């Protein structure tokens, strides 16, 4: 498929339940290959995949997990 | 309260995703010398990042030096990870 995408969100997350919900929601999104929680505060949600509708994904995160913001949009360096 | 010193910064809290190449650089974002967050990124590459109030196109060179139009008070600094 295409060169992969990397999308990072910042989502204030009260605890590990919130984190678990975010990871489950993201993992169930079309195009997602992997997702992790990262960052100094454990509030960076790092998403990798191909053909992710980041529009819809941010909306879903805002409804179900918390006040998500984009931090980064980039392509994976594959070569 | 120290001046920015990457030699004294703890590493980012990162995750290397298994299906893609390991990124070569650590990045660290500061606002008036206070660490805001940190992560990983590729060398010899590019990304768009939210730095304080603004989206910034950030380029990395082969030694993980980061460049871009950072807004006042803010900086994103890079360094090579061990073994890269």
């Amino acid at each position: 498929g295409g060169e992969m995408q990397k999308i990072v969100f910042k989502i204030p997350m009260v605890d590990d339940k919130s984190r678990t919900k975010a990871m489950s929601l993201v993992a169930s999104t079309v195009g997602v290959h992997s997702v992790a929680i990262a960052g100094d505060l454990r509030d960076q949600v790092v998403v990798v995949g191909d053909g992710i509708d980041s529009i819809n994904l941010v909306s879903a995160l805002r409804k179900k997990v918390g006040p998500a913001m984009f931090l980064e949009v980039s392509q994976v360096k594959e070569d | 309260k120290r001046a920015i010193d990457l030699s004294r910064e703890r590493d980012p809290n990162f995750f290397d995703h298994p299906g893609i190449p390991v990124p070569e650089c650590f990045w660290f974002m500061f606002k008036n010398n206070v660490r805001q967050d940190a992560g990983t990124c590729y060398s010899s590459w590019k990304m768009d990042m939210k730095v304080g109030p603004n989206w910034v196109h950030i380029k990395s060179d082969d030694n993980c030096n980061l460049s871009g139009d950072f807004p006042p008070g803010w900086i994103v600094l890079g360094k090579k990870r061990p073994g890269f």
